[PDB]
């Protein structure tokens, strides 16, 4: 999560309840102390309403027992699944477009075959008239 | 002077077909010549008169294909 | 009812108001965002014009209970993963068949088109030689 003012990972994260957005505590508090407004919605906001997020000590202890393998694994099962879903969606669209194209191409091929045979007939007739 | 004009082959978006190994007719020779030109990327040059005879041939072909 | 793109039972059914056809939400939204058109009629369609079909509570319970009751016999993660792989293979076989057929037809079409133009040319040349 990134602070919406700084675009950096906050060192003391807070949630504005108005914008439902994470900010750096100092930045948000100072902005409110100057303007009295939420920096995204421009709604009135008070320092008491700001919900400071606590970085849980449990979060640290949970990133301990997640094996170094699983933190070095630049994969998450959610992200893997979503990638597989996006692939499936894309391949479904591709197969649809393939079918539609193949049908159009069959109809076109039939048309061109009729045109070829008509050209051959005109040519043969002109040749016959030239030899007589 | 016979002005030569390049016949635009409408098939630029399609893969060049193979040569006919036994060209039994003038049509098949013309086909092989078109294929050779496409392979070489050369335009198929025809006399300027031939383009008007092509338009008339297309008019006859239409009457045939309407059956 | 099946999605007109995937041929499967949708999970978030939507109706195009142009084609009056049912699709999976994700597929139709992607196709519209790419092409700006309805995939069947090719009429111009926006994502806001899509009508999301609300499933009745009997439909929601049926989708959950069909999934549940039939996955229940093979609900182990290892069986799920094996089924996923087999389904991917099935899709990839279908895509390969489609692509192969399109390639073969395209080569044939190209051949026939060259034959048609060769015949037209020979006809025009015979007509010239007969009118001289």
């Amino acid at each position: 999560m990134l602070c919406a003012i700084s675009g950096k990972v906050p060192r003391r994260p807070v949630l504005s309840p108005k914008s439902r957005t994470i900010f750096e505590k100092s930045l948000l508090e100072q902005y409110v102390k100057d303007t009295g407004n939420d920096p995204i919605t421009n709604e009135p906001l008070s320092i008491e309403e700001i919900v400071e997020i606590v970085p849980s000590a449990q979060q640290a202890s949970l990133t301990e027992s997640t094996n170094s393998a699983t933190l070095k694994a630049n994969y998450s099962i959610p992200n893997l699944l979503t990638s597989l879903q996006n692939e499936w969606d894309a391949i479904m669209l591709e197969n649809f477009k393939l079918r539609s194209t193949l049908d159009s191409l069959t109809k076109k091929l039939s048309t061109v075959m009729y045109e070829r045979d008509a050209a051959k007939l005109v040519a043969a007739q002109l040749l016959m008239e030239k030899n007589e | 002077r016979v002005s030569l004009v390049a016949v635009p082959l409408a098939y630029s978006t399609l893969p060049i077909p193979e040569f006919k190994n036994n060209p039994q007719s003038a049509i098949d020779n013309k086909y092989n010549l078109l294929v050779a030109n496409a392979i070489n990327k050369e335009p198929h040059m025809v006399p300027e008169d031939t383009v008007d005879f092509l338009k008339e041939v297309e008019s006859r072909m239409q009457h045939i294909t309407q059956g």
